[PDB]
């Protein structure tokens, strides 16, 4: 189990980025 | 224990984030 470690803002920023890109 | 919370410990994969998308 190896993944990226995002904390709060870092996580949210990465999530919204992917979510937005997938909507574009 | 939370997905975002444990992300600062265990970590979340790109795929996992896509599931949230």
């Amino acid at each position: 189990k190896e993944s990226v470690r995002l904390c709060g803002l870092e996580y949210i920023r990465t999530v919204i980025y992917i979510c937005a890109s997938s909507r574009w | 224990q939370d997905l975002q919370t444990l992300c600062c410990t265990d970590g979340c994969s790109m795929t996992d984030l896509s599931a949230l998308c």
